[PDB]
């Protein structure tokens, strides 16, 4: 939702 | 930088938790006074030990910073787990605060985002890139005093460069990242200015999530089409224009923090006068 890889 | 575990008293309730580990309130015995602290405690069970390397990297960046609008590190401690001991900012994350305090006036939001720009102007002057500037990382001491936190993605710039080049796309806060960060993995202070524009949008939306309902790839696509988030309800037009300026697509034409801070400063002075 916030940190995307 | 190394603290004495005997001088540190921890409470049992966690203020927050996740992949990083947990955060706890505590007290640290100083020379005379006792200091209320926020302690980031490493997961330990999920050692890695990448978590330990980034915690000391975070500690190394924090030790070099000295500004009223930046969270101060008391020190580090190796005991039950590695601990990052910071000066407590009692009211917590700005997005959490504003979601629970919708009565906060626009003048007060301008005052808080102006304080964030002053800390970012200092970070820019220090040649540090934040890389995680978001409302969740702005912490409140009081309703009228904001500090910048979370230096886990921060980098000290090399003496010969204006930006930090990442090699691989990591676990990134994509919705706060400028096009040059997503497209060329290049992080400069102007990249943090882009993130600052998103943070401003969040603050004037009372801690609403930016680009609601969208994936990072749809955001990138939206930004390429020249589309930007709309003006939050009740947000002054002058603040929205400053947001759009922070959102200049081309890094070369985007303002820096000294320009951003000056614009915020003058507008705050205008708002104060009535
Ligand atoms: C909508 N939801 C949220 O946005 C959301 C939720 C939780 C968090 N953050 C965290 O998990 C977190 C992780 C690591 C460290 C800290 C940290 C660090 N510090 C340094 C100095 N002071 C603090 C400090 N204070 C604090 C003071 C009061 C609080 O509760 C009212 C509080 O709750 C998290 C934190 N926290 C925080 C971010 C966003």
């Amino acid at each position: 939702e916030v940190y995307e890889s | 930088v190394y603290l004495d575990r005997k001088l540190l008293t921890l409470e049992d309730k966690e203020l927050g938790s996740g992949n990083f580990g947990t955060v706890k309130k505590g007290y640290y015995q100083m020379k005379k006074v006792v200091k209320t602290v926020a302690v980031k405690i490493l997961k330990n069970e999920a050692n890695d030990p990448a978590l330990k390397d980034e915690l000391l990297a975070e500690a190394n960046v924090m030790q070099q910073l000295d500004n009223p609008y930046i969270v101060r590190m008391i020190g580090i401690c190796e005991a039950e787990s590695w601990m990052l001991v910071m000066e407590m900012a009692e009211l917590g994350p700005l997005n959490k605060y504003l979601q629970q305090n919708r009565h906060v006036k626009d003048k007060n939001i301008i005052e808080l985002v102006h304080q964030v720009s002053m800390g970012m102007k200092y970070l820019e002057e220090s040649n540090f890139v934040h890389r995680d500037l978001a409302a969740r990382n702005v912490l409140l001491v009081t309703q009228h005093y904001a500090k910048i936190s979370d230096f886990g993605l921060s980098k000290a710039l090399r003496a010969d460069e204006n930006y930090y080049k990442a090699q691989t796309h990591g676990k990134w806060p994509v919705k706060w990242y400028a096009p040059e960060c997503i497209n060329y993995y290049k992080f400069s202070s102007k990249s943090d200015v882009w993130s600052f524009g998103v943070l401003m949008w969040e603050a004037f939306s009372y801690g609403q999530k930016p680009y609601r309902g969208m994936k990072g790839s749809e955001v990138t696509a939206m930004l390429e089409k020249g589309e930007r988030m709309g003006c939050p309800a009740g947000c002054p037009r002058e603040m929205y224009d400053l947001m759009n300026l922070c959102w200049t697509y081309d890094v070369e034409n985007r303002p820096g923090f000294a320009a951003v801070e000056l614009r915020l400063r003058n507008y705050y002075y205008d708002v104060v006068n009535h």
